[PDB]
C-alpha cells in the first residue's frame, strides 16, 4: 500500500495585537533526521493584507495555498476588485479544507490579518476545516515549548492589548530561540510577517544552526 | 506503480557564482544485479535547463517523453522558440511538480526524485527538488538518495549559505562535485564508476560532459 | 543468578492491554584517535547539551557505543572489570585483542539480545588497534570507522581526506571535522566534540569540548 | 462476584456474594477465609487460583500464629499477602484476583481495611468495592469516619438494595461478616 | 538469519592446481545498500596451511572458526600438523549439529604432504562435498557457466591465478555486494603466499 | 559438539516430578505450603510462554564445558575427561556451607575463572518454611 | 483505586535541592528518604512499592556495614545496578536528589526502566505526559536560586501544570538544604 | 503475477552479427517442478523479419504480441515495412501502459535494409533498451559473465551460432527450468532461417 | 531439520522372479539451481542389500554414517560375521524405520524417503519403503517423489500382482526401469540425465552400475 | 429492540418496546418503531438504526402511493410480498443490515386476520405468532396458544409475556406499546 502522506516538521506562531497581527515560522525544511533546506518559507502573503501558513505535510500546504490564491484572484475578477475580508477568507479556507473530508490535508493552518474594525485577527484551522479566532496560536512540534514561555512573559487578560509590534517581535524571537535550544527540529532561521494598515512587512533572523 | 524495478541511485547539484552544476551516474540496477550500463539520467531541456531524475527507469523515460512533448508544443506556434520565447527552468519545474502531485493524489505516483537546474533569462540560478509525494524545496546544494546523506555535507562545506554563492568559482564547484561522486562510488553498492556532468553558465551556455570516470582511487592501504 | 527473567509474562500481559549521535575512529601512523559528539536527546527533546560519550575500558583502551545506552554502559563496565582483573593476574599491559575477544564472546552468548554497537580503539605493546563490534557478536577491523546516525556524513568526510601516513595533528583535525560535519548535517548530533588520542609509549590524552 | 468493605470507626464490615460457578445451578460461604481471630479476608476473581491463594495465605498465617503464640497485626498480614501475591505471578501470566483484608488492631484498638488488586497494589481505604462496573457514589456521598456499626449496616443494606434492582434471579443474596474487638461475627438479618 | 544480523554477501573461489590450492575472495561488507567496509580480510586462517572463507551469519561463522582453530591447536599439540580432511570434518560436525540455531557455510582450502592440497565445501545445512574447485556467495551465481567452461585439471600457478582473477572480476562486475580488491592465498609445498589485485588491474582484463 | 544449548524442553511431566517437595500425607502430590512459590503456580504454567533466551543462558556454561570434554575425549582420550570430572566432583562434594551460596575458590580455579566476572557473579540472587540449616542438611545427605 | 502514574520534578538551587511530587488526595506518597537522599518513583504503583522496600533493605544493610549514611552518587549507582538486574523483566521513572554531606554540592539525576543514568545540572521531570510540565519548568527555571526562590519556582510550575489538567489534586514539596529539610503541602 | 498462472521461465538470447541478427531460445515450459511442455516454440513472430521472445505471464505476453502483430499489419498496409524501432516502441507502450495489471517482458530482434538488424529489450516495468546483444529469463543469470567474455562486434554467422549455442547450453545445464532443444532464427538480407539443435549436440560442448 | 536445502529427485525399484532392481539419478539441486553432479544416492549395505535415499543431502549423509556404523558394529568382535551373521535387509530396514519414527516423535525428523531392497537369506526378495513420518509399507514396485506418480504406472503394468513376480525376468524389469528413468528425465525439471542402477540377484549376488545415461531420446518431432 | 405479534381469531395484536439509544436519555410518548401501512395493515420493525427507519418509510410511501392511485387497499398478502421483494432488492448490491419485520393485517375480502414475519435476508413466513429481539418466550406462547382465542385472551397472554420479559430484563425494560388491528381498523391500547 502506497503511503501518500509525510511530515516535514517546522513550527509556526500567530499573535494578534490591538492594531496589528504577527505570523512567524521557522525556515527549515527537514525529512527524518536530515535537513532538506535551511531556508524554505512557510508563511505567505495571500493577497489583501492576509498572511497564511499551513504546517505539516509540505505538499498539502503548498496545494492549499495555491488553491486559496487562485480563489482570491477569481474573487477579485468577479466583484469589482473588492477587498476580501479576513472572515470571508477564513470561511473560504474552511470550505477548501472540508472539500477533502475523506482524503484530508495533513496540515494545520493559521491565518492572520485585520478585521473590519481594524484590530488584529488570527484564525486557526484543524486539518478537516474547523476553525476559530484566537489571540495566540502555536503549531508544529514546538508548541509545548513556546506557549508556556509566552504565558510566563506576558498576560492575555503586562496585558497583551498594550503591547507594541517591537515587543511582540522580541517575545517571538526569544521563544523561538528557547525552542531552538531545547528542540532539535527547530532552528536555522525565523521569518516573521507583520500585518498593519500599511501592509505586510517581512523580517528574518538567523537561529543556532547556520 | 508499487515499487521500482530498474532504478537509478543519486543526482547531485550545486550552485556557483555564475550558474549551476549537476551530475549523475549511468546505471540501471535490477535489484542487487547491476544490469544496464549506459543509461543517461540527465535530460537537457532547452539550451539552459537540465533535469536529473533518480529512481524507476520506466517512469524516467515517461518523464523524458513529457519533456519532449512540452518542448515540441512550445514551438507551436511560436516563431521565437529559440528566441526569448524559450522555456525557462521555472516553467518546466512548475509543470513537473504539478504532474507529480496530481499523480500522487491519484494513488499512482511516479517513483522518482527530480532535480531541475538551470539559469533564468535574467541570469538567476534555478535549482529545485521534487519527489513522488510532490514535496518541493530549494537549496544552494541538492542531492537524492545516498547523495542526500554523503555528498550533501561535502557540497555544503563549499557553499554553506546564500552569501557563499558569489565566492564559489566554477572550478571549485566542479572539483567538489567530482569528489562527491567519487565518495558515492566508494560507499554505495548500487553506484557506478561512469557518470555524466552538466554545467549551465549564464555566459558560456550549456556544457554536457559524458563518459566521465571516477579516478584517483585509494586502495593501497590493505597490505 | 545473573540477569532475571521474572515478570516477563506480566510485562507481556500489560503490553497486550495497552500499558506502556556521531562517533568516529581514525588510525594514524603512531596511534589512534576516537572522537564523538556531546548531545543526548530523549527523542525530539535535547536532554543534555554536554554529555561524555567516550568511555574507558583500560587506561589506553577506549570505546564509544550506540544502540541501547544501558546495555552499552553495562557491557563496557563488565569488560573493563574483566580486563583489569586479567592485567592484575598476568602483570602485563592489557591488549585490545583480549578486550575484543571478551566483548565478542559475551555478545554472542546472548544471541543479539544485548544491543550494543561499539567502536573500540586502543594502544598496547603490540601496536595500535581499532575495531568495530556489532550487537550479534561480529567484529571488523578497519583504519577509519564511523558509527551513529551521523555516520554517513562522517564517513564521507573521512573518505575525502584520509591517507596512509598521517601525523597526530592531521588525525585530530580529521576526526574533529568528521564530527563537525555530523553535527551540522544530522539532527541527532550537536553541541561540542570530545576527542581521545592514544599514541605508542605515551599516556592517553582525553580532551573534552575540544571544539565548542 | 462483588466484594464490599466498609470501615466504621470501630469495626470492619465485609460483604460478598453467596455462590456462582459456570452455568451450573447449586443450592449451598466460599469467598471469605478467617485468617486470624480478628482478621478476615474476602477474595474475588478467577475460579481455581483465588481459592488456592487464599488457602495458602490462611495456612501461612495460622502457622505463624501457632509458632509465636501471638496474633499478627492487620498491617503485617496485608503486607505478607501483597508480597505473596506479587511472588505468585513473577513467572506466569497474571490471574484476576482482588483481596479485601479487614482487621481490628488490638494494640492500637483500631479497625483497618486494605485492598489488593491482581498486580499486588496494597491500598488502605475507608471503603472498598470490587466486581461492580457506580456503587462508589453511595459509598462516597453518605460516608463518615465516625459512623457507628448500625449506620454502616444501613449503608450496606442500601448498597445491597441497589444491587438487587438491576440483576436477575441469580443474585442469591449477600453474606455479611463483622470484625471488631469481640472477634468475628456473621450477620443473618442484614 | 536473524533480524538486524549481518550477512556475508561475498564472492569466494577455491581452485586446486598442480602444485597446491588457491583461495580467493573480494573485500566488501554491505548493510543492504550501504558499504560498511570497503576493505575486509575474508580469508580466515584456521591452521598454518588450512584456510577458509565464510558465508551466512557473520557471528556464527566467526564462532565456528574460532572453535575449529582451538580444536586444531589441541590436535597439533598431540599429533602434529593435521590434514584438510580433519578440519573439514570438524567444520561439518559443528555446522550440522548446530544447523537448527546457526546459519553458516564454509569453503575450506588446505594442503598437506599426503593429499597435496584439497578443497571442501560445506553449504547451508551441514553437508561436506570434496570438489576440484568451489565457488560461493551472491556473485558466484553469475560465473557458473564461465567457470564450467574455463576449468582444467593440473593447471600451472599463473593459469590458476588468471582464472580466479577473471572469474572474480566478472562476479564483482555483475554483483552489487562484491567489492574492490581481490585477495588470494596460495597454499603449496614451498609455503603460503598472499596476493592482492586492485580494481584498476582487473577491470581492464 | 554443541554451541547453543539443545534439547532443553521436557518430554514428560508428572505431579511428583520434584521428589524434594513431596507431601507426606499424599506422596503422589506436591506440597504447596513447603514450596513457598505463592500457592497459585501449577506446573503446567512452566511449560508455556517462556522467554526464548532463558534456557540458552541457564545451560550455556554447561554446554561449553561438555563440548570441551568431548574435544578432550576425541583428541586426548578418556583419561583426561575422566580426571577433570573426578576433580570437579571431589571439589563439589567436600564443600558444604549452608550459610552461603558463593562458590569455592578451588572450583573457580578448576573452571579457569580466577579473574573472570559475569553477570551471574554480580547478581548471585521472610519465608516461614524450609529456609533453615536442617533442610539443606536433609537435601545434601538424602534424608 | 487507580494510583498508577504521576509527576516528579527535581531542581537544584544555590546550595539546595527541591523535589516535588503530585498527589491524589481523594496517603500514598511517591517520595521516600533513606537519610539525606530522596527518591521519587513514577509509574506502576506495585513497582514503586517494591523498589521502595528493596532500597530500604539495601540502605539499611549499607548503613549497618559501612557505619555511615550512603551518599547520593553511591545511591544513584546502586539504583542503576538494581534496575539493570531485571534486564528482561524491567519494572518506572526514578529521580534521585540530595546534597553530599562532605562536599555540599547538590545532586539530581534520573533513570529509565533499565537503569540508564541522566545527570542534569538544571532540572529533571519524570511522568507520563512530561510535555506541558516540561515546558513550564523550562520557562520558569533560573540557575542559582535561593531556597525560597527555588520553592516559589517549583510550586508555580506544579500549580501551572495542575491548572492545565482537579478537585482532588495536591502536591508534596521537599526543600533540602545541607542541615535542614522542609516538607510542605500544596492544595491548589 | 496472479496466482495459478503460467510463468515463462526460459533462456532467451539475441545477438547482432555482421550480416543481421540471431534470436535463440530453449523449448521448456514448466509448472513448478513438472515440465508441462518439453517442445515449445518460443520464437514468436510479429512481422516477416521482426521476431520476439516473451517472458513473465504467458497470457499477457500472448495478448500483447497479438496486438502488436495487428498494429504492424495496419502499418504495413499504410506505409510498408516497419523498422524494428517502431515494433519496439509499440511493445514498450503496451507493456508500460498496463504494468499495473499485466506482467510482461519482451526481447525484440529485427532486420531492415537501413539499420541492418537490431536488438531491443523491454524488461518488467516497461523500459526499453537497445543493446548489441541481450539475454533474459531465469536461466540467464548463470551465463552473464560468460556472455560478457565471448561477445565480439561484427562476428560471422558461424561464430554467432557457436556463441549462442554455448551460452544457451550452459544456461540449460545450470537452470532447472531451462532444457530441451535450442531454437534459433537467423534474420539477414537473404531471408529467415530456422535452426534447431538437439541435446546430444550441445551437451558435448 | 526444519526444511531441506539440497535435495534429490526420486528412487524407483521393483521385483523380478530372481531378485530386485533399484535405480536413482545423481544430482544435488540448490533450490532451482542444479549445483552438484556427483551425488550418489544408492548405498550398497552389506552383501546383498541396497538403500536408496531421496531428500535432504545432510540427512542422507547422516543416514550413510549410521549404516556404516551398523556394518562395522555387526562385524565387531566377530571373526565369523560373514556367513551366518551377515546383515539381512529386514534388520536394516527395521532399524531405519525405528530411527525415523523415534526422531519424528522428537519433533526433529529426517527429511528423507528411504527404500530398502535386497534378497533375504532364504532367497526371498525384500523391498520396503519408509518416509520422514515413520510410516512404512511394502509393494512389488516402489517409488518416491515424482516417480510415485509417473514411474509407478509404468512399472505396475509389468508387475501388477504378487503372482506376476515369477513371470517377470531380469531383462524385462531392467528395461522397464530404464524406460521409467527416461520418462522421468523427460518430465522433471529437477531430474538429471545420469543415474545409477543396482541389481540384487539370488544367483549372481549383486551388480552395481554407475555413470548410466538416458539414451534413445526422441526430439526429431520438434522440427515441425 | 423486541417486537411481538399474536394472531387471534378476529384480530392481530402487535407489541413493541420503547426505543432507546446508547448513552442518550430520552423522555417521550411516541411509537417510532411502527408505521401504519394502511388503515387495516400495520408494520413493526426492529434492527440497525437508520437503515430500518428509512426502509419502513420507503415502504409506507410506496403503499400510500398505491392506495391513492388505485383508490383501493392492498391485501396483507400483497403488502407482505411487496415488502419482501423490496427488502431483497435493498441488499442486492450492499452488505446486508439487521432488520426484522412483523406485518399484521385484517383481510376484508377474506374477513380474517393475518400475520407475517420477514427476516434480514428477505424470508417471508406466515405465522400464528412471532417474536424478535431477545434470544424463553416461545415455550410460553406454545403452551398457551389456541387458534380460536379472543382478543382478551390474547391480551392476557401478551401481558404474561411482557411480565416474563421484564423479570429477566435488569429493570431497564420500559413500557410496551400495544396496537390491535381488526375489522374496525388499527387502534392503540393504553392499558
Amino acid at each position: 500500500q502506497f503511503n501518500p502522506y509525510g511530515d516535514n516538521g517546522g513550527t509556526i506562531l500567530g499573535i494578534a495585537g490591538e492594531d496589528f497581527a504577527v505570523l512567524a515560522g521557522d525556515t527549515r525544511n527537514i525529512t527524518d533526521y536530515s535537513i532538506n533546506s535551511r531556508y524554505e518559507p512557510k508563511v505567505f502573503d495571500c493577497g489583501d493584507n492576509i498572511v497564511m501558513s499551513a504546517n505539516g505535510f509540505a505538499a498539502d500546504g503548498d496545494a492549499l495555498v495555491k488553491r486559496f490564491k487562485n480563489s482570491v484572484k477569481w474573487y477579485h475578477f468577479d466583484h469589482n476588485d473588492k477587498k476580501l475580508s479576513i472572515n470571508s477568507a477564513a470561511r473560504n479556507i474552511q470550505h477548501l479544507l472540508y472539500g477533502k473530508r475523506f482524503f484530508p490535508y495533513y496540515v494545520h493552518t493559521i491565518i492572520a490579518g485585520l478585521d473590519e474594525d481594524g484590530k488584529g485577527a488570527v484564525y486557526s484551522f484543524d486539518p478537516v476545516g474547523s476553525y476559530e479566532r484566537e489571540q495566540c496560536r502555536a503549531g508544529g512540534a514546538a508548541a509545548s515549548l513556546i506557549m508556556p514561555f509566552l504565558d510566563n512573559q506576558v498576560n492575555f487578560k503586562k496585558p497583551l492589548k498594550y503591547l507594541s509590534v517591537e515587543e511582540v517581535i522580541k517575545l517571538v524571537r526569544d521563544s523561538f530561540t528557547s525552542a531552538t535550544e531545547r528542540h532539535i527540529q527547530v532552528g536555522d532561521g525565523l521569518e516573521i510577517l507583520i500585518v498593519t494598515k500599511d501592509g505586510v512587512r517581512k523580517e528574518f533572523y538567523e537561529l543556532k544552526r547556520d | 506503480t508499487q515499487q521500482p524495478i530498474v532504478t537509478g541511485t543519486s543526482v547531485i547539484s550545486m550552485k556557483y557564482d555564475n550558474g549551476v552544476i549537476i551530475a549523475a551516474d549511468n546505471l540501471g540496477s535490477y535489484g542487487s544485479l547491476l544490469r544496464f550500463n549506459g543509461v543517461e539520467r540527465l535530460i537537457p531541456v532547452g539550451d539552459n535547463t537540465v533535469v536529473g531524475i533518480s529512481g524507476d527507469i520506466s517512469d524516467m523515460q515517461h518523464i523524458e517523453r513529457l519533456l519532449k512533448d512540452l518542448v515540441t508544443e512550445n514551438a507551436y506556434d511560436n516563431p521565437l522558440a529559440d528566441a526569448e520565447e524559450a522555456l525557462e527552468p521555472s516553467y518546466i519545474f512548475e509543470y513537473l511538480a504539478t504532474v507529480m502531485y496530481q499523480r500522487r493524489s491519484k494513488m499512482n505516483p511516479l517513483w522518482n526524485a527530480i532535480i531541475v537546474a538551470g539559469v533564468q533569462s535574467n541570469g538567476d540560478q534555478f535549482l529545485r527538488y521534487v519527489n513522488l509525494l510532490g514535496v518541493t524545496y530549494s537549496s544552494p546544494t541538492l542531492a537524492t538518495g545516498f547523495g542526500a546523506h554523503m555528498a550533501n555535507p561535502l557540497l555544503r562545506k563549499v557553499v554553506d549559505r546564500e552569501s557563499d554563492i558569489p565566492k564559489t568559482t566554477v572550478q571549485v564547484a566542479e572539483e567538489a562535485i567530482v569528489n562527491a561522486m567519487r565518495v558515492l562510488y566508494y560507499r554505495d553498492a548500487r553506484s557506478s564508476r561512469n557518470f555524466s556532468l552538466a554545467i549551465i553558465d549564464k555566459n558560456t551556455g550549456l556544457t554536457f560532459k559524458k563518459n566521465l570516470q571516477v579516478e584517483n582511487m585509494k586502495w593501497d592501504f590493505a597490505k | 543468578a545473573g540477569l532475571s527473567f521474572d515478570n516477563y509474562q506480566r510485562n507481556n500481559f500489560l503490553a497486550e492491554n495497552s500499558h506502556t549521535t556521531t562517533i568516529v575512529g581514525v588510525k594514524f601512523n603512531n596511534g589512534v584517535v576516537i572522537a564523538a559528539d556531546t548531545r543526548s536527546t530523549q527523542g525530539p527533546i535535547v536532554a543534555d547539551k554536554n554529555c561524555a560519550k567516550l568511555h574507558r575500558i583500560s587506561p589506553k583502551i577506549w570505546c564509544a557505543g550506540a544502540g541501547t545506552a544501558a546495555d552499552t554502559e553495562a557491557v563496557t563496565q563488565l569488560i573493563g572489570s574483566n580486563i583489569e582483573l586479567h592485567s592484575l593476574y598476568t602483570s602485563r599491559e592489557p591488549r585490545v585483542v583480549s578486550a575484543l575477544q571478551m566483548l565478542k564472546q559475551h555478545l554472542f552468548k546472548y544471541q543479539g539480545h544485548i544491543g550494543a554497537y561499539l567502536i573500540v580503539a586502543g594502544v598496547d605493546p603490540t601496536g595500535s588497534h581499532l575495531f568495530s563490534i556489532h550487537a550479534h557478536g561480529s567484529t571488523d577491523v578497519g583504519y577509519y570507522l564511523s558509527l551513529g546516525s551521523g555516520s554517513l556524513a562522517a564517513m564521507a568526510v573521512l573518505e575525502s581526506h584520509w591517507k596512509q601516513d598521517l601525523t597526530k595533528e592531521e588525525a585530530i583535525k580529521l576526526a574533529s571535522d568528521a564530527i563537525q560535519a555530523g553535527i551540522w548535517n544530522d539532527l541527532g548530533s550537536g553541541s561540542n566534540v570530545d576527542v581521545c588520542v592514544m599514541e605508542i609509549g605515551k599516556d592517553a590524552e582525553y580532551l573534552r569540548n575540544y571544539t565548542p | 462476584d462483588i466484594i464490599l468493605g466498609i470501615r466504621v470507626q470501630d469495626s470492619v464490615i465485609l460483604a460478598s456474594s453467596k455462590a456462582v460457578t459456570r452455568g451450573i445451578s447449586v443450592l449451598k460461604d466460599d469467598k471469605t477465609r478467617q485468617l486470624s481471630p480478628h482478621t478476615l479476608m474476602s477474595f474475588a476473581g478467577e475460579a481455581g487460583d483465588t481459592v488456592q491463594f487464599a488457602e495458602y495465605i490462611q495456612a501461612n498465617i495460622q502457622l505463624y500464629s501457632i509458632r509465636e503464640d501471638y496474633e499478627l497485626s492487620p498491617q503485617a498480614v496485608s503486607s505478607f499477602v501483597r508480597q505473596e501475591l506479587a511472588k505468585s505471578i513473577r513467572s506466569r501470566r497474571p490471574y484476576q484476583v482482588n483481596v479485601l483484608i479487614g482487621g481490628y488492631d488490638k494494640k492500637k484498638n483500631k479497625p483497618e481495611l486494605y485492598q489488593i488488586d491482581y498486580l499486588g497494589t496494597k491500598v488502605e481505604l475507608p471503603y472498598g468495592a470490587h466486581g461492580y462496573s457506580y456503587t462508589f457514589f453511595l459509598l462516597d456521598h453518605h460516608y463518615r469516619p465516625d459512623m457507628t456499626t448500625e449506620e454502616g449496616l444501613d449503608l450496606l443494606k442500601l448498597c445491597v438494595q441497589e444491587l438487587e434492582k438491576r440483576m436477575p434471579m441469580d443474585f442469591k443474596g449477600v453474606i455479611v461478616k463483622i470484625v471488631d474487638k469481640d472477634g468475628i461475627r456473621q450477620v443473618d438479618d442484614f | 538469519l536473524k533480524k538486524g544480523e549481518v550477512s556475508l554477501g561475498t564472492s569466494i573461489m577455491a581452485v586446486t592446481f598442480k602444485d597446491g590450492v588457491i583461495l580467493g575472495a573480494d573485500s566488501r561488507t554491505t548493510t543492504g545498500a550501504y558499504i560498511a567496509n570497503r576493505v575486509t580480510d575474508k580469508l580466515t586462517r584456521v591452521h598454518d596451511k588450512i584456510w577458509c572463507c565464510r558465508s551466512g551469519s557473520a557471528a556464527d561463522t566467526q564462532a565456528i572458526a574460532d572453535i575449529v582453530q582451538y580444536h586444531l591447536e589441541l590436535y597439533t599439540s598431540q599429533y602434529g600438523t593435521p590434514s584438510t580432511e580433519t578440519a573439514a570434518s570438524v567444520f561439518k560436525e559443528l555446522c550440522y549439529e548446530n544447523k537448527d540455531n546457526l546459519t553458516a557455510g564454509i569453503i575450506v582450502a588446505g594442503y598437506d604432504d599426503k593429499n597435496k592440497g584439497e578443497v571442501y565445501t560445506i553449504p547451508l545445512g551441514g553437508s561436506v562435498h570434496k570438489l576440484p574447485y568451489a565457488i560461493a556467495g551472491s556473485g558466484s551465481t553469475f560465473i557458473y557457466g564461465y567457470c564450467d567452461k574455463n576449468f582444467r585439471e593440473n593447471m600451472s600457478k599463473e593459469e590458476t591465478v588468471d582464472f580466479i582473477k577473471h572469474s572474480l572480476s566478472q562476479a564483482i562486475k555483475w554483483d552489487g555486494s562484491s567489492g574492490g580488491v581481490i585477495r588470494m592465498v596460495v597454499l603449496t609445498a614451498a609455503g603460503v603466499e598472499r596476493l592482492i589485485f586492485y580494481p584498476d588491474e582487473y577491470e581492464q582484463l | 559438539m554443541n554451541i547453543v544449548p539443545q534439547d532443553t524442553f521436557k518430554s514428560q511431566v508428572s505431579t511428583d516430578q520434584d521428589k524434594s517437595v513431596l507431601s507426606s500425607a499424599v506422596p503422589s502430590l506436591p506440597d504447596t505450603l513447603r514450596q513457598q512459590e505463592g500457592g497459585a503456580v501449577p506446573l503446567s504454567t512452566q511449560l508455556n510462554d517462556r522467554h526464548p533466551l532463558e534456557s540458552t543462558l541457564k545451560n550455556w556454561e554447561t554446554t561449553q564445558r561438555q563440548r570441551q570434554m568431548e574435544q578432550y575425549r576425541q583428541i586426548f582420550g578418556i583419561a583426561e575427561p575422566m580426571k577433570r570430572t573426578m576433580e570437579m566432583e571431589i571439589v563439589n562434594r567436600t564443600d558444604f556451607n549452608p550459610l552461603s551460596t558463593n562458590g569455592s575458590i578451588h572450583r573457580d580455579i578448576l573452571l579457569n575463572k580466577e579473574c573472570s566476572i559475569d553477570w551471574e557473579d554480580v547478581y548471585p540472587g521472610s519465608t516461614m518454611v524450609g529456609d533453615d540449616v536442617h533442610s539443606k542438611i536433609e537435601k545434601q545427605l538424602g534424608i | 483505586s487507580s494510583i498508577n502514574g504521576g509527576i516528579v520534578v527535581a531542581m537544584t538551587g544555590k546550595d539546595c535541592v527541591a523535589i516535588a511530587c503530585d498527589l491524589r488526595l481523594g496517603k500514598f506518597e511517591k517520595i521516600f528518604h533513606y537519610g539525606h537522599v530522596f527518591l521519587g518513583i513514577t509509574g506502576l504503583a506495585t513497582d514503586v512499592t517494591t523498589l521502595n522496600e528493596m532500597f530500604r533493605y539495601k540502605t539499611n544493610l549499607y548503613k549497618l556495614k559501612e557505619e555511615r549514611a550512603i551518599e547520593p552518587e553511591t545511591f544513584t549507582q546502586l539504583v542503576s545496578s538494581s534496575l539493570y538486574e531485571r534486564r528482561f523483566g524491567p519494572y518506572v521513572g526514578p529521580v534521585v536528589a540530595g546534597i553530599n554531606s562532605k562536599s555540599g554540592k547538590p545532586f539530581i539525576a534520573g533513570f529509565d526502566l533499565i537503569g540508564c543514568i541522566d545527570e542534569a545540572k538544571d532540572f529533571i521531570v519524570s511522568g507520563t505526559a512530561s510535555d506541558q510540565l516540561f515546558g513550564m519548568c523550562e520557562s520558569l527555571y533560573e540557575p542559582n536560586l535561593e531556597p525560597e526562590d527555588l520553592f516559589e519556582t517549583i510550586s508555580q510550575a506544579l500549580l501551572n501544570a495542575a491548572d492545565r489538567d482537579l478537585s482532588g489534586w495536591g502536591a508534596v514539596v521537599y526543600i533540602i538544604k545541607k542541615d535542614e529539610v522542609v516538607k510542605r503541602y500544596l492544595k491548589m
